[PDB]
């Protein structure tokens, strides 16, 4: 007994159903990848540790 | 044989006469202390096969220091006074390496060091780096101590 209104809140989301709005229109695509958020890194060491 | 000394742990102590407390400041990149004796070559008349080196005058190097732009210490406030020509105070500097425990294995002990140059790092829009400023001192004498001479 899980009553699929609970699946819409608790279970994860699959990748195969997606829409891509590109500007003022929707275009049907097959794949979509590369939407990362990547940072650089700054360091500093001194002689005391 | 005992293990040689690595070069990534070091303390620096300063003692000015303006400032009543001796302060200890962490640096990144102490450059290195040289000490040259400045010989001169003489050429004799009948001697063509040997050389003759005559000792003159000991030349000491310079203490170049690097650290990041951090909060105002008693040493960057002191270079600001000397480079604005409000004082000409100089300090006795003690530099020492540390072994695995805490112990000073070598000590360099500079005398009458005078702040002579400030050098700021680059401001660049794509850089990903800490702003490092370069400090430089000219001292009068140098006396190395410690057990690892």
């Amino acid at each position: 007994a899980i009553t699929a209104d609970d699946i819409a809140v608790q279970y994860p989301i699959p990748t195969y159903r997606f829409i891509v709005t590109l500007g003022d229109e929707q275009v049907p695509f097959t794949s979509a990848s590369g939407l990362d958020i990547n940072f650089d890194t700054i360091e500093y060491r001194d002689g005391t540790g | 044989m005992s293990t040689p000394a690595v070069s990534h742990r070091f303390l620096v102590n300063f003692l000015f006469n303006n400032i009543p407390n001796p302060f200890d400041i962490a640096f990144q990149r102490i450059s290195g202390l040289s000490r040259t004796l400045e010989v001169s070559q003489h050429r004799e008349g009948g001697e063509n096969v040997r050389n003759l080196w005559l000792a003159e005058q000991v030349n000491h190097g310079s203490l170049v220091l690097e650290r990041g732009v951090m909060n105002a210490s008693p040493l960057t406030l002191q270079f600001d006074r000397v480079l604005r020509r409000e004082s000409t105070q100089w300090a006795n500097v003690v530099i020492m390496l540390l072994n695995e425990l805490s112990l000073p294995v070598t000590t360099w002990t500079l005398s009458h060091a005078l702040p002579v140059r400030w050098q700021m790092g680059d401001l660049d829009a794509g850089s990903n780096q800490v702003l490092i400023n370069t400090l430089e001192l000219r001292y009068q004498d140098m006396r190395m101590l410690g057990v690892k001479l």
